[PDB]
């Protein structure tokens, strides 16, 4: 029975649980890697070794945090648990294919771990640009293991995308149109469309890199008439949609959390929220070369990419102001999940605004490949995507498990993490403006003070991560079982109790048309 | 007991064996490229084929033999197949982007021209044109097969499907001979790289699509399809039209325009 | 060929509690055991190969 | 375009079989003829060791490492030229 | 170069860098204003026991918070693109200098007249002369004439690098097989530092750039002595 | 939310044990590696 | 040569597919493929909600085009009202 | 006709950041001019402008590689 | 069927909180420890 249930699953909730456990374990790996980065940089000089060991750590840090922590948790974890319940469906469309999306991920992670154990690892950056990642400057198996890791993660997400799109289009109650589905469901659908379109282009590009490394092709090798910059276009054609993939399910969870702890039955401006997520998804495909403003691109192309990138602020601002308008007039419950979501609104906005600074290609000449970029994306990832993950985890843990957290401990955890991430990353704006490059294991002496503060901040976040583990332990150890949950009339996923039975909606909901 | 029309699937080992086959194929390719050994790769390829066989076997058991494919389930599979084909289109789009990037801006190493100095392209009016007529013809014959099936005509369904498959095989054999006869190779710079990787992935999909048509052929021989319910045939025909259209883009772009 | 779908329908709808991947009979169990043995043994072998490749070999 | 043909009323198997045998397979037969007329080897050109061709950044994982997968001795020179 | 506890950009050495500073000041003011407004409104929404939980009509207010951000973006884009095209304008250089990236050092070529070229490596920390800067000095600096328009051409002979001098507002990727152009004009004599700005392997952190800007006559005599 | 009292209450002393064990499980192995870094590098 | 030999659904559909096909022919919807059409929803004319057990979840789209659906369990017994719009629903178990 | 050459002037054929083709074209032009002159008897001095421009713009290693391949018979451009 | 309810819809036991503490310790601790030991591994090669 144990093997049947947990290795042979065809159940959306158990598979969601598998993803949450996998993503939590990956989050520990990614945290350890982040602490090694900041230990190397926490005082001037060399701690670990030269830039190769340092940038194997940096590279693995990014792949682990993105592919094995955020996407499995948001899409595989919250998506599998919540989407079928939020539309009253009895499972996913392809419940057995769903299980393969999960089980491709431990092999993908093993391949990444293998990459770092063989030879001198893949010290390439998570962008894996040639020729540094090619077979002369990264001879041996490490980069190929990284490519294959991405291949498996990519198949996992593409099949998952097919599953979510099909489920959300085809398995709603017959009276429920797409404009009666909750915003988290919308956010997962749009994320899945971005995954479906973008990951095959990544797969093409990394396969070309694999054949340049092993079959003597020369897609990216000028000696054969290839071009390293072609790789960058294919990568970033995926890589910008990817950061919208990383935030969109977060936007969906934030809409639900803000609505719920404002005591509201609905988010402010529902159709504007749908419009904004679709607009962000669409604009996210036509801006990728803002990752390439220093490669030698014509001025008119730089002007286009500057302008197209900045436009995304308009739908994103509608979402931020709609969240604030959802709070407006609420009976505010100062739950730990609400604290995560309020921190999200503010800190995501800061990171979005530094992204708008970077969209200006003239300023980006000086800011590109410096810690100003690192500061931008850690405000939207460590204080955006992750704050939404923590908010959703604390909010829905009693649904998934049937047990409550200790809310005081969870508020303590939020407070520590909030101090930690801001101490880590706010000084990195100063380091970027003043010229500290990315992917450096050591820095000119002038940069010492902010690197020291930044590293101290990273240790505060470590303490928060350790406390999180204790808090989950304490909840399972004490076994306080949920009784009543308010606002079930507008939060269908709670209406089958905590935890819901293995099979829910065996009898579908009744929704009439009028 | 349920009162919706969707399919609760029995707990299944094939997702796990499929995922492990992916691990064995990729670690196997690594072992082959770097440690001079085909062992892991052959195991992975074997378990991959076993996984695909038993998984799609079970889908046939669930539908033809157990009746789980209600109209709602079939509609989901239709969306599933369309989305899968869309993802495959985007995969090929990356190789067409590589082709146009390199050929529209030929670098000095090439002679600054396309085709590169020293490259002698195949004549697009010889076997490439023949291959084009073959896949186009097979798109006509698979449409005849589809109409015969909907009209309840077992013999002409089988005849037309057999002709479609024969043409798929003909294309593959012609392409194999053209690969052997080609005076340029995959190592002949970006010309050979784009040519063989793009037409190579295309050829793999022709083989996949041909195999799928052959599966439909034997299920038809065993009377699995009704005149109204035959999604496996529809999916194989959509995939086959996708293979035909990718070929027409390759022909116009790489063989003709790029010659 | 004659149409024997009806007898397959009877076989795969028999009320015997078997999951669909084993419901054809003893050949299903054999093919399953072969598949899973190759997958698990191959996975162990891939781990051995990682162990080997993680160290220099002169 | 209406192409140049023209036969509906309620589409069907009979029309698509008509197209298969009356247009599609005859076109394949014509192209098969055209191709068999123009086959026959072409003179292999002088070998020139161009550096953008016969790329070898890593030995191939088969054979002696130096032969492409569908190596044809008649028309595919090695980096050092045509084989004996 | 950067100085300890620096918060903002290095002082401008070129007119284009001065334009960037003023444009950054303009944009940062807008960033601060919007960030603070959002923080303030959050606090406003959270500090009253008054409630209103029935359905709220969205149509009117969404005009405001679409139109106002569109106007703000235009107020950023206009000076942004002006600097972009001004950056791009024809200027007619007096001198062309190439730099080739390598693992892990830069080489320079001044071949308008004679065949002058040399390598430029970081000074190891153990060999710094007293008062020299760790990780920033090089053995052979890029001597250049001040107050003159210079064409820099940037490439690489191995992996990607990127040739950067923050106080001149310069960063141009070094790509093998490609020859990227940028222009450089220093308003002042002096020493202007930068660092390799594309990850390039084991010593990425340790292949810096040092420009030495002097009067033309000094540059000419230096050039002749480097042959 | 409302909830039942804990079925198996975790006293302050029990929480102190769970917290201390949790923190040591993260800190001790990494501390051992970092403490011995010189030993690894000088090898 | 227009011949036959392809089974029809009537001949060969089985299991749940066949149940759905046979019920649709009778104009019945035991597997909930169609949206039910609302009554006036008064206490006199409540929406009749079929169930194979003694409670079923109702979602109430109170007004046309509302994006918010109001969800609640409907139990066997006296008609209940949507908590937002008051329209009446009554369970009909079978 | 008369020098005072300082560096290669702006060339409207090559107005963008990537100057690879500017270097390549002036290299080709110089050697094409050279070949034409040396044959019909005349003076390579008429080719001098292209020589100065490609020398200004082209990385030494590119020139060196191209020269080696011309000597080898493997230069892929047309001269 | 399968077990339903709190503590039963998970692949790990929560019947004893101290056994659970050990299991969670091994689980999260092994993830956090792995990069330090991979770094050590790479340092002890070259
Ligand atoms: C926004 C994230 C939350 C805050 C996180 C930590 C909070 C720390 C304060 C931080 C509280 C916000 C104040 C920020 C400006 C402080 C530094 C400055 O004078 O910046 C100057 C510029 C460059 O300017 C110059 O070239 C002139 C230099 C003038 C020197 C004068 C001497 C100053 C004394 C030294 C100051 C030490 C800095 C402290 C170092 C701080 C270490 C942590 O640098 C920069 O652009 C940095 C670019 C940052 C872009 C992100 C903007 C986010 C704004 C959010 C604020 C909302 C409401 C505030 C209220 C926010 C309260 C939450
Ligand atoms: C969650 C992930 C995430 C998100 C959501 C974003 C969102 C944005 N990013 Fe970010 N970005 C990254 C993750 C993300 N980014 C990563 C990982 C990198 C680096 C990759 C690498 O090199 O490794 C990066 C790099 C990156 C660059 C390249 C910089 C360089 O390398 O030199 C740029 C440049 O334009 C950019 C811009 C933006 C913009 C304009 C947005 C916008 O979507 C933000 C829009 C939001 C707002 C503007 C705030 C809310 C709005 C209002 C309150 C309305 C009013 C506001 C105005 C009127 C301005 N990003
Ligand atoms: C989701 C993405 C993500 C996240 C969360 C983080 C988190 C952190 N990152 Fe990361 N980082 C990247 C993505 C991310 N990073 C990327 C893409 C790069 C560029 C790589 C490259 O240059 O190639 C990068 C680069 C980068 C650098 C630059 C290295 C360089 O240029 O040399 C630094 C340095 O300080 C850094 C530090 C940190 C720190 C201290 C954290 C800390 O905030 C981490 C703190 C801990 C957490 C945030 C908790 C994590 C765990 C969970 C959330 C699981 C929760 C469990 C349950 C819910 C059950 N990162
Ligand atoms: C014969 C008719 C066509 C049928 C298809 C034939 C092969 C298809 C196989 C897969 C094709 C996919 C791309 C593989 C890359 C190269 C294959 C290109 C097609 C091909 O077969 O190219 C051959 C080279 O094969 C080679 O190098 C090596 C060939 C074998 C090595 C395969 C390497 C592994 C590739 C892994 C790709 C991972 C993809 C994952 C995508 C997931 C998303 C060309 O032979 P040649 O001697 O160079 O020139 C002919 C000279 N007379
Ligand atoms: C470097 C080399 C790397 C190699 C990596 C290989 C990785 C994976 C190993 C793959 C093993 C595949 C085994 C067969 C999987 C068949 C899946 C399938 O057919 O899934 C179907 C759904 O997907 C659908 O239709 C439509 C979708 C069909 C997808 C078929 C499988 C595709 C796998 C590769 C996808 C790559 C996409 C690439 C685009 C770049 C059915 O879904 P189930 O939930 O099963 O059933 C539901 C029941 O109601 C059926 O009666
Ligand atoms: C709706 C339309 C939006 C704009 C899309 C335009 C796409 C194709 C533009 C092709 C422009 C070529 C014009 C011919 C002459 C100049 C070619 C050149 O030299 O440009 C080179 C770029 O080449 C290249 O292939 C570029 C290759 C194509 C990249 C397009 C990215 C889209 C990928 C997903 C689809 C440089
Ligand atoms: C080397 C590796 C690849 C090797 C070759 C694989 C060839 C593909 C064979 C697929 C066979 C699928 C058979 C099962 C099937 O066709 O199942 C049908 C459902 O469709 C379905 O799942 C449709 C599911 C099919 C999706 C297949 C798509 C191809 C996947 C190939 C992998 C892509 C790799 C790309 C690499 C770049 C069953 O429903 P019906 O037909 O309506 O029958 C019911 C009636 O009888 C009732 O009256
Ligand atoms: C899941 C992650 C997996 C990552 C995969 C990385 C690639 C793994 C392939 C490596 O396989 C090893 O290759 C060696 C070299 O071919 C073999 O030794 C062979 O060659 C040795 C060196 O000559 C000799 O000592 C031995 O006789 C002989 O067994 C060894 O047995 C084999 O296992
Ligand atoms: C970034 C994540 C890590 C953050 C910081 C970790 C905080 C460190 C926690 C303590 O770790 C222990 O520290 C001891 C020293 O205090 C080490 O003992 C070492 O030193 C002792 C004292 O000299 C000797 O008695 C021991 O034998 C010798 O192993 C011991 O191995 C190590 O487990
Ligand atoms: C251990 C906690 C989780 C581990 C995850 C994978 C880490 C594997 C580490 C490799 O171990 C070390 O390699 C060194 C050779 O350079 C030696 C040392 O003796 C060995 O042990
Ligand atoms: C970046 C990409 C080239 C990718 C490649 O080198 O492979 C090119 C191809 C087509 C280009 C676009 C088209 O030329 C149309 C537009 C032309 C404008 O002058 C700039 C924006 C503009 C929208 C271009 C931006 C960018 O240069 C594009 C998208
Ligand atoms: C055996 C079967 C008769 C129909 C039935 O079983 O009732 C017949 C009808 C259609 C026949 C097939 C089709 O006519 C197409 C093919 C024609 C080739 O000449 C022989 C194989 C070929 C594949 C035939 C084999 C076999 O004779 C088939 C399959
Ligand atoms: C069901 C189970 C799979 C367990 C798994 O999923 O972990 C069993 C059933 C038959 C077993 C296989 C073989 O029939 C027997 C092999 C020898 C031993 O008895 C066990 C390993 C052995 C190689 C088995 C692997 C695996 O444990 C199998 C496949
Ligand atoms: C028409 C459509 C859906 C309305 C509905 O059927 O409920 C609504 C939903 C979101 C609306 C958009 C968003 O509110 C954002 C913009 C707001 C501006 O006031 C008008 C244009 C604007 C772009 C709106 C146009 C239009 O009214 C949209 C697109
Ligand atoms: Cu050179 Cu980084
Ligand atoms: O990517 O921003
Ligand atoms: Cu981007
Ligand atoms: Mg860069
Ligand atoms: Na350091
Ligand atoms: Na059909
Ligand atoms: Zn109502």
């Amino acid at each position: 029975m144990f093997i049947n249930r947990w290795l042979f699953s065809t159940n959306h909730k158990d598979i969601g649980t598998l993803y949450l456990l996998f993503g939590a374990w990956a989050g520990m790996v990614g945290t350890a890697l982040s602490l090694l980065i900041r230990a190397e940089l926490g005082q001037p000089g060399t701690l670990l070794g030269d830039d190769q060991i340092y940038n194997v750590v940096v590279t693995a840090h990014a792949f682990v945090m993105i592919f094995f922590m955020v996407m499995p948790i948001m899409i595989g974890g919250f998506g599998n648990w919540l989407v079928p319940l939020m539309i009253g469906a009895p499972d996913m469309a392809f419940p057995r294919m769903n299980n393969m999306s999960f089980w491709l991920l431990p092999p993908s992670f093993l391949l990444l771990l293998a990459s770092s154990m063989v030879e001198a690892g893949a010290g390439t950056g998570w962008t894996v640009y040639p020729p540094l990642a090619g077979n002369l400057a990264h001879a041996g198996a490490s980069v190929d293991l990284t490519i294959f890791s991405l291949h498996l993660a990519g198949v996992s997400s593409i099949l998952g995308a097919i599953n979510f799109i099909t489920t959300i289009i085809n398995m709603k109650p017959p009276a429920m149109s797409q404009y009666q589905t909750p915003l988290f469901v919308w956010s997962v659908m749009i994320t899945a469309v971005l995954l479906l379109l973008s990951l095959p282009v990544l797969a093409a590009g990394i396969t070309m890199l694999l054949t340049d490394r092993n079959l003597n092709t020369t897609f990216f090798d000028p000696a054969g008439g290839g071009d390293p910059i072609l790789y960058q276009h294919l990568f970033w054609f995926f890589g910008h949609p990817e950061v919208y993939i990383l935030i969109l399910p977060g936007f969906g969870m934030i809409s639900h959390i803000v609505t719920y702890y404002s005591g509201k039955k609905e988010p402010f401006g529902y159709m504007g929220m749908v419009w904004a997520m679709m607009s962000i998804g669409f604009l996210g495909f036509i801006v990728w070369a803002h990752h390439m403003f220093t490669v030698g691109m014509d001025v008119d192309t730089r002007a286009y990419f500057t302008s197209a990138t900045m436009i995304i602020a308009i739908p994103t601002g509608v979402k931020v102001f709609s969240w604030l308008a959802t709070l407006h007039g609420g009976n505010i419950k100062w739950s730990p999940a609400m604290m995560w979501a309020l921190g999200f609104i503010f800190l995501f906005t800061v990171g979005g605004l530094t992204g708008i600074v970077l969209a200006n290609s003239s300023l980006d000449i000086v800011l590109h490949d410096t810690y100003y970029v690192v500061a931008h994306f850690h405000y939207v990832l460590s204080m955006g995507a992750v704050f939404a993950i923590m908010g959703g985890f604390v909010h829905w843990f009693p649904l998934f498990s049937g047990y409550t957290l200790n809310d005081t401990w969870a508020k303590i955890h939020f407070a520590i993490m909030f101090v930690g991430v801001n101490m880590t990353f706010f000084p990195q704006h100063f380091l970027g403006l003043s010229g500290m490059p990315r992917r450096y294991s050591d820095y000119p002496d002038a940069y010492t003070m902010w690197n020291t503060i930044s590293s101290m901040g990273s240790f505060i976040s470590l303490t928060a991560v350790m406390l999180m583990v204790f808090i989950i332990w304490e909840a399972f150890a004490s076994k306080r079982e949920v009784l009543t949950v308010d606002l079930t009339t507008t939060n269908l996923e709670w209406l089958n109790g905590c935890p819901p039975p293995y099979h829910t909606f065996e009898e579908p909901t009744y929704v009439n048309l009028k | 007991h349920q009162t919706h029309a969707y399919h609760m699937v029995n707990p299944s080992p094939w997702p796990l064996t499929g995922a492990l086959s992916a691990l064995l194929m990729t670690s196997g390719l690594t072992m082959w490229f770097h440690f001079n050994s085909m062992t892991l790769l052959m195991i992975g390829l074997t378990t991959n084929m076993l996984t695909m066989y038993q998984w799609w076997r079970d889908v046939i058991r669930e539908s033809t033999f157990q009746g789980h494919h209600t109209p709602a389930v079939q509609k989901g599979l239709r969306y599933g197949m369309i989305l899968f084909i869309i993802s495959e289109v985007l995969f090929f789009t990356g190789f067409f982007w590589a082709f146009y990037h390199s050929s529209l801006a030929p670098t000095p190493e090439l002679g600054g021209c396309w085709p590169p100095t020293g490259i002698h392209p195949l004549n697009p009016l010889e076997v490439p044109l023949l291959n084009t007529s073959v896949l186009l013809a097979s798109g006509v014959s698979i449409t005849w097969a589809h109409h015969s099936l909907m009209e309840g005509d077992r013999k002409h369904m089988l005849q037309a499907l057999f002709i479609t498959i024969t043409l798929g095989v003909y294309f593959t054999l012609l392409q194999a001979s053209e690969y052997y006869e080609a005076p340029f190779t995959i190592s002949d710079g970006v010309y050979g790289s784009t040519f063989f990787v793009a037409t190579g992935f295309h050829g793999l999909h022709v083989i996949i699509g041909s195999t799928f048509l052959i599966v439909c052929f034997f299920r038809q021989l065993k009377f699995h399809f009704t005149s109204n319910h035959h999604f496996g045939f529809e999916a194989a025909a959509w995939y086959w039209h996708f293979v035909d259209v990718v070929w027409l883009f390759l022909y116009v772009s790489i063989y003709w325009w790029g010659s | 060929f004659e149409n024997r779908v009806a007898e397959k329908q009877k076989l795969f709808q028999e009320d015997n509690g078997l999951p669909v991947h084993l419901k054809g009979g003893a050949t299903d169990n054999i093919l399953y055991r072969v598949t899973m043995t190759l997958c698990l043994g191959g996975t162990l072998y891939s781990l051995y190969c990682l162990g080997w490749a993680s160290f220099p070999h002169k | 375009a209406s192409a140049a043909k023209g036969d509906h009323g309620g589409t069907g198997a009979r029309t698509w079989r008509f197209l298969t045998f009356g247009l599609a397979l005859p076109s394949v037969a014509l192209c098969t003829l055209n191709s068999w007329l123009h086959s026959g080897h072409r003179e292999r050109p002088a070998f020139i060791p161009y550096h953008h061709l016969r790329i070898r950044t890593k030995p191939f994982s088969w054979g002696d490492g130096n032969h492409t997968f569908f190596h044809n001795p008649r028309v595919n020179p090695l980096p050092t030229g045509y084989e004996k | 170069m950067a100085y300890p506890m620096q918060l903002g950009f290095q002082d401008a050495t070129s007119p284009i860098m001065e334009e960037l500073l003023h444009f950054h000041d303009h944009t940062l003011m807008i960033v601060f204003l919007i960030s603070s407004l959002v923080l303030y409104i959050i606090s406003l929404m959270l500090t009253t026991k008054l409630t209103h939980t029935s359905t709220m009509d969205a149509q009117e207010v969404e005009t405001i918070w679409t139109i106002l951000p569109a106007i703000i973006l235009i107020l950023i884009a206009l000076p942004s693109l002006r600097i972009l095209y001004m950056m791009d304008e024809i200027n007619n250089p007096s001198l062309t200098v190439k730099t080739m990236g390598h693992q892990w050092y830069w080489s320079y070529e001044y071949t308008d007249y004679e065949d002058l070229s040399f390598d430029s490596y970081m000074i190891p920390t153990s060999e710094l002369k007293p008062g020299e800067l760790r990780l920033l000095e090089v053995d052979n600096r890029v001597v250049l004439p001040m107050e003159m328009t210079i064409r820099m051409l940037v490439s690489s002979e191995d992996v990607l690098h990127s040739w950067a001098v923050p106080s001149l507002g310069l960063k141009t990727d070094a790509i093998p097989g490609r020859l990227n152009q940028t222009t450089l004009m220093s308003s002042r004599p002096g020493l202007y530092y930068g660092q390799c700005s594309e990850i390039c392997g084991s010593n990425h952190s340790f292949m810096p750039i040092v420009l030495e800007l002097v009067p033309l006559k000094y540059f000419e005599k230096w050039s002749a002595s480097m042959l | 939310i409302t909830a039942k009292p804990a079925k198996t209450p975790t006293s302050p002393k029990e929480q102190a044990i769970g917290l201390s064990v949790t923190f040591l499980s993260f800190l001790l192995p990494a501390g051992w590696v970092l403490y011995h870094l010189d030993n690894y590098k000088k090898s | 040569a227009s011949g036959g030999g392809v089974p029809t659904d009537e001949e060969q559909a089985t299991g749940l597919e066949r149940e759905v096909m046979l019920a649709a022919r009778k104009g019945q919807d035991p597997y909930n493929i169609l949206a039910p059409k609302a009554t006036s929803g008064t206490k006199e004319d409540p929406n009749l909600v079929p169930s194979i057990t003694n409670k079923r979840i109702v979602g109430c789209i109170c007004e046309e085009d509302n994006s918010t659906v109001i969800w609640f369990w409907l139990h066997k017994g006296e008609a209940q009202r949507c908590p937002s719009c008051g329209t009446h629903y009554k369970l009909v178990p079978h | 006709k008369i020098k005072n050459y300082q560096t290669a002037p702006f060339d409207s054929r090559f107005p963008n950041q990537n100057q690879t083709r500017n270097c390549w074209q002036n290299y080709l032009d110089f050697h094409r001019c050279e070949k034409a002159m040396t044959a019909k008897g005349g003076d390579v001095s008429v080719c001098e402008w292209y020589r100065r421009v490609y020398k200004s713009l082209c990385p030494i290693s590119w020139v060196s590689t191209w020269d080696d391949r011309r000597a080898e018979g493997t230069f892929p451009g047309k001269i | 069927h399968y077990e339903e309810g709190p503590g039963k819809n998970i692949p790990f036991s929560v019947e004893n909180k101290w056994r659970l503490l050990a299991m969670m310790t091994l689980f999260f601790g092994s993830g956090f420890a792995a990069p330090f030991f991979i770094v050590r591994h790479q340092l002890l090669k070259k």
